[PDB]
């Protein structure tokens, strides 16, 4: 078998590189890689032998003893968050898919800002280094704007019984 | 595309029930693979068939046929349907008979849901939230909310449509659904999601915001006799025009 760290988390505009390790004789057998995507089926990504390999998704570089092996995303993005296999595949069971990585992308959000406000209220343009019965509060999520070039982080609160405590100096408004 | 595809992308039954998926490989490929995918499983495989024969075994617990058709389309029975069957159901395809040096290919995958009661199945219930008046004066920019409300089960795709065209920039939704009654064995679900947009272009009439939401959910081949209105797969729909 194989076995990648169960998460890692890497920044954006990155290279990234997944190892995994395959101490158990890779003889004959292809070093693949499968991805998942936030709610998705898994797809197929490149795979290898006894050399380094390339294709439109990623470059695979294995090791020179084969017991060791590298996925790299080129340069990652908020996109590539996804969950990653690295399986092995042989001959003639064996087509099965471990825990694999759960790839995780944080934006490089260069000016906090953090406020809640009056919409149901909404936290955000906080930073990484935060998260989060009668309240309902979602997961942070981050949206990336093209042509603004600017990344934001935010998690919605709302109940139904009033804009209650759900940061650092946040902004709450009168 | 996948190449693979797969019928139904939705399903929902009451429990014991008997559901065939059916898989079209890809057209020049001869292996098809069923896998079985639930939160507390993750990516299990269950069977294999080459060329109309049968290959690799898998947990294809007895209540489960799989059968690749002489073109080489695959269906795959779940017999007497248990609760814990609720997976994500994926077929897949490849050209020779063991995936080594000739790769693996997934379709889209099929969501089965194994309800107690179909009157469990709910639409759900969307608000799209304008936003703050304070936004603006902060941050010089405004932030959109779309709340999906009460809906079960959680096929849910959310949307959103700036000046009729559809927008993927300035948008953000919650990969994983809230529950309503964390303790209820079949709670309702609650999806928010967020669309930034500039000061300026909030601040205009000319531009109008549009949160749709895809629902897939009971089928027009299923028996209904509530008085309220069928949960049927359909389209909920929020519209927002900018105000000054
Ligand atoms: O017992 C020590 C332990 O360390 C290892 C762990 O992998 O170190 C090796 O790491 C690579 C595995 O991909 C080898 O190719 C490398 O040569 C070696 O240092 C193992 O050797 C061993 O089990």
């Amino acid at each position: 078998k194989t076995t990648q760290p169960n998460s890692m988390e890497s920044n954006e505009e990155e290279p990234v590189h997944l190892p995994c390790n395959h101490s158990t004789i890779s003889g004959t057998d292809y070093i693949h890689w499968y991805r998942q995507l936030p709610s998705q089926g898994p797809e197929y990504v490149i795979h290898g032998l006894t050399s380094n390999v390339n294709n439109r998704m990623a470059s695979l570089a294995i090791a020179e003893d084969r017991k060791s092996s590298t996925l790299i995303l080129h340069r990652a993005t908020l996109r590539d968050a996804a969950v990653y296999y690295c399986i092995l595949r042989d001959g003639r069971d064996g087509l099965t898919f471990g825990k694999g990585t759960h790839l995780i992308i944080q934006p490089y959000i260069q000016n906090p800002d953090p406020a809640v406000y009056q919409l149901v209220c909404l936290f955000t343009d906080f930073d990484s280094q935060t998260n989060v019965s009668d309240v309902y509060i979602t997961d942070k999520c981050v949206l990336d704007m093209r042509s603004m070039d600017f990344k934001s982080n935010s998690a919605v609160a709302w109940s139904n019984k009033a804009c209650a405590n759900a940061p650092e100096d946040t902004f709450f408004p009168s | 595309d996948s190449g693979v595809t797969q019928t139904p992308k939705h399903l929902i039954t009451a429990t014991g029930q008997r559901v065939t998926l059916r898989c079209s490989p890809r057209s020049g490929d001869l292996s098809v693979y069923w896998y079985q995918q639930s939160l507390d499983q993750g990516l299990q495989f269950l069977i294999q068939y080459y060329n109309g024969e049968e290959r690799a075994k898998g947990n294809i617990l007895e209540r489960f046929s799989a059968q690749q058709f002489p073109d080489l389309h695959s269906e795959l029975n779940l017999s007497s349907l248990e609760l814990g069957d609720s997976a994500l159901y994926f077929c897949a395809s490849s050209v020779a008979v063991s995936a080594g040096t000739y790769e693996q290919y997934f379709g889209p995958g099929t969501r089965l849901t194994v309800t107690e009661d179909l009157k469990n199945v709910f639409p759900p219930e969307v608000a799209v939230f304008e936003p703050s008046e304070a936004e603006i004066s902060h941050t010089q920019k405004a932030t959109l909310v779309c709340l999906a409300t009460g809906f079960y089960p959680d096929h849910v795709e959310l949307s959103w449509w700036v000046n009729g065209k559809e927008v993927h920039s300035g948008v953000c939704t919650d990969p994983q659904p809230l529950k309503e009654q964390p303790a209820l064995n079949d709670s309702r679900y609650a999806l928010s999601s967020r669309l930034r947009v500039s000061a300026t272009f909030w601040q205009n009439p000319r531009n109008h915001f549009r949160c749709q939401v895809q629902f897939y959910g009971l089928s027009e081949n299923d028996e209904w006799t509530q008085d309220r209105a069928k949960p049927v797969t359909q389209i909920v729909s929020a519209e927002a025009w900018g105000r000054a």
